[PDB]
């Protein structure tokens, strides 16, 4: 009946490795602290058998705002993500505020996905709301004379 | 720039989930849309229940080192408990096997 | 940008802050240090508790 | 699962070297203080493996203008760096304003 | 939680510099003084965060 | 109340009494330390002493 005692003992070597990812992690920016849940395992008797499984979760709450200035330090308050597009075409959703221009001219994390957003069209641009969100890229090319239409 | 004004460039996009809490984790600080999170909803910032994008600002972890150094602890001996079990059972039956 | 003679940029390094960032990323680096030594002294007890 | 921890153990050891030559080398001219970011490590289960991974980044603010006045002593405002040429053929950059004859 | 600490040490570093342009400064012409406001930040919690 | 310009209102923090309140957590926070560490401890000696 040793599963009794070694299924518990291996959701206490979890519990310990999600702790220590959490001391580690702590340095990290944007990284929500995990935990995990814990049930109770098989019937057929009064007795519980096999005894436990682990179920892990991450609690996004909130962290502080650090006082920063260089690049594109861009901080999110409450909910929210932002949406990265990999290379290969796949989206994903970060917190990672620390974004730089590409020698591309697009704005990437490091990760090195691309961070996208609405269009902007029109003479002065105007956000497309409703476009689908494009990689956001800028531009180090001429602003374009526009004679006087009205005055 | 030099022509003296502003212009749009884009409007950098917030998502938010049904669950925000559901989300796969992923490489650097990645997550992937799973549906326990359900599809992301797209808006601005400062708009529906999206949050505020203030720039001079990283979020940085929010784990806490004063509780993780307690949980350690704490874990530690329940771990510690578990291994007894399992040498006290281990113990018990050697001593049957040799009875005889 | 300008060129002005006359001077030097020098470092944009700034001791007040360091000095804060070091003293923290010690705790920190200790933190660490403990949940290894956790796993060790477990892992020392399980091979021992036999 | 010792990696889980070493990892970890490795990237403040990173961290905290990188501050230190943003200290050491506070009292250098035109040096861009460093700094690095994190990431986790590693799928394939709930618990993240490995878990940290660094990128050092430096950060090009500008400095402060020093009242001086002895040689080609010129600093530079906002973006630009010097165009160097090393004696082999190679092209560098830098904010190194002292410059002699 | 070291970050509730640092950024208000940070703050008061920032005041000081300021009065210490303001000082210097004061022998120069047109010069207007300077000075600066301070925010709370960060919720999600009864205690502010950050600073 | 009244809205008198010229004047701004300022925290009403006095760091005289902050700095006393500090001194003091810090010490009764440290006697929960010990007694953890109390807990600890106990609970070591009892699984070895079998």
């Amino acid at each position: 009946s040793f599963s009794q005692a070694v299924s518990g003992l291996n959701a206490a070597a979890t519990n310990l490795d999600v702790i220590g990812n959490n001391i580690a992690n702590s340095a990290t920016y944007g990284f929500k602290s995990g935990t995990a849940s814990f049930a109770d395992m098989f019937a057929g008797s009064k007795v519980g058998l096999g005894v436990k499984v682990a179920g892990i979760t991450q609690d996004f709450t909130d962290g502080t705002t650090t006082n920063t200035g260089r690049g594109l330090d861009v901080a999110i308050s409450q909910n929210g993500f932002f949406r990265l597009v990999d290379s290969n075409g796949s989206v994903f959703y970060s917190r990672n505020g620390q974004f730089k221009l590409d020698e591309n001219r697009n704005l990437v994390n490091m990760q090195g996905m691309q961070l996208t957003g609405y269009p902007a069209t029109g003479t002065p641009p105007t956000i497309q709301q409703g476009a689908n969100p494009a990689p956001i890229t800028i531009p180090n090319t001429l602003m374009a004379a526009k004679s006087t239409t009205t005055a | 720039y030099s022509n003296e004004q502003e212009q749009v460039l884009g409007q950098i996009v917030l998502a938010n989930f049904a669950n925000n809490e559901g989300l796969a984790s992923q490489g650097d600080n990645v997550w992937a849309a799973t549906q326990a999170s359900g599809v992301a909803l797209l808006g601005t910032a400062g708009s529906g229940n999206f949050g505020k994008l203030t720039n001079g600002a990283l979020e940085a972890s929010n784990v806490d080192l004063s509780k993780e150094l307690v949980n350690m602890i704490v874990a530690q001996r329940n771990y510690q408990s578990n291994a007894q079990t399992i040498k006290t059972q281990d113990q018990i039956l050697n001593t049957l096997v040799n009875l005889r």
